[PDB]
């Protein structure tokens, strides 16, 4: 149970548009794509600790 | 057994490629494509 | 599959500068954009086909404290028309990228 509740945590958006990091560069300039993905890398690295 | 062109008809009009579309006055509106070897349920 | 039918977007921006009392540029508020004709009018446009792209032309002009566009802009007076995201969930120059 632990390792599926680690995998399944990498789908929470972290209140961005999107949990993809590719359609995150793909969609947004990279001053506002940088701001997105700063979300997503703190979320996850609070599910790591 | 054709294509047909966008806002168009059929010119001909068994054995081969079926090229599926929507036609809403006689004429082709929207592209659906190819008919797949493999299809098994419509709903 | 779909039908191939493009369309362009052509957004033309004129941008009226001035210089202030403390010698640097102002953009006027009074810069006009135009949109491809659509149904008699120039203010909304929809796309109505299956693939489209977007493009900007930008002129400039200036004035004199009279809000009178009479005149090109000089070098310290260049500008060049940008659309920035804003509050969209997508930037204006990744339109083009699918
Ligand atoms: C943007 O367009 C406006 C009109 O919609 C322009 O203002 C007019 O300018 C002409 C001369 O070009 C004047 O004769 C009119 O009296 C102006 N009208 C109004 C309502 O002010 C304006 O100059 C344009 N701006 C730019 C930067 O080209
Ligand atoms: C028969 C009338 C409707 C036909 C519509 C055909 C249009 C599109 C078909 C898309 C491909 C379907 C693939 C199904 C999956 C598979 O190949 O097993
Ligand atoms: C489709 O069928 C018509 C009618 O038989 C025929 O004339 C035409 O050549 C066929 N087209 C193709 C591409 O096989
Ligand atoms: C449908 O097409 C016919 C010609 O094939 C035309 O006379 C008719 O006005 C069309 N109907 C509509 C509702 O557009
Ligand atoms: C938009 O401008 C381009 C040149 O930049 C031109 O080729 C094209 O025809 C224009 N599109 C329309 C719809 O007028
Ligand atoms: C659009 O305007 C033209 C004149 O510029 C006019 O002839 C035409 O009828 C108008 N189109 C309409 C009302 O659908």
């Amino acid at each position: 149970q632990a390792l599926s509740h680690l995998t399944v945590q990498l789908q929470n958006n972290f209140q961005a548009i999107s949990s993809s990091i590719s359609d995150i560069y793909n969609r947004l300039d990279p001053p506002s794509a940088d701001a997105q993905v700063d979300r997503l890398i703190t979320g996850r690295l609070t599910a790591l600790n | 057994n054709d294509t047909v062109r966008e806002s168009s008809f059929y010119s001909y009009g068994t054995d081969g490629p079926k090229y599926c579309y929507v036609l809403y006055n006689g004429t082709a509106l929207k592209y659906l494509g190819t008919l797949p070897p493999s299809v098994k349920e419509i709903a | 599959p779909s039908f191939y039918s493009h369309t362009s977007v052509n957004i033309t921006i004129d941008l009226g500068m001035k210089l202030s009392g403390y010698g640097q540029p102002i953009a006027s508020a009074l810069s006009n954009i135009t949109l491809p004709m659509q149904d008699n009018n120039t203010d909304v446009y929809c796309i109505r086909s299956n693939q489209f792209s977007v493009y900007v032309h930008s002129t400039c002009k200036s004035s004199l404290w009279d809000n009178v566009f009479n005149s090109d802009c000089t070098d310290v007076l260049h500008a060049t028309a940008v659309i920035k995201t804003g509050t969209c969930p997508f930037s204006f120059d990744k339109l083009n990228n699918y």
